[PDB]
């Protein structure tokens, strides 16, 4: 007897809940920087509101 | 009926940024990450088209 186990995931159709399985950086404001958050991503100035 | 004119055209343009033009997804990030380079061609040139 095995325990197989049969292993599968879906990334790439929807938002996603099983997230920071490592490390995260720092903050970086008044600058052009690359920010990566949960789901949305891009480039930017990320000024204070 | 010029300035609201000139206004609609632009507000139309940028609404042809959140279309899909029979690719799978209006952002190209997705596109960019989600198929194989060969895949990722085809649907980048239906956007671009």
């Amino acid at each position: 007897p095995y325990r197989v186990v049969v292993l599968s995931f879906e990334l790439l159709h929807a938002p996603a809940t099983v997230c920071g399985p490592k490390k995260s950086t720092n903050l970086v404001k008044n600058k052009c920087v690359n920010f990566n958050f949960n789901g949305l991503t891009g480039t930017g100035v990320l000024t204070e509101s | 009926d010029v300035v609201n004119q000139n206004a609609q055209a632009l507000n139309t343009l940028v609404k042809q940024l959140s279309s899909n033009f029979g690719a799978i997804s209006s952002v190209l990030n997705d596109i960019l990450s989600r198929l194989d380079k060969v895949e990722a061609e085809v649907q980048i040139d239906r956007l671009i088209t």
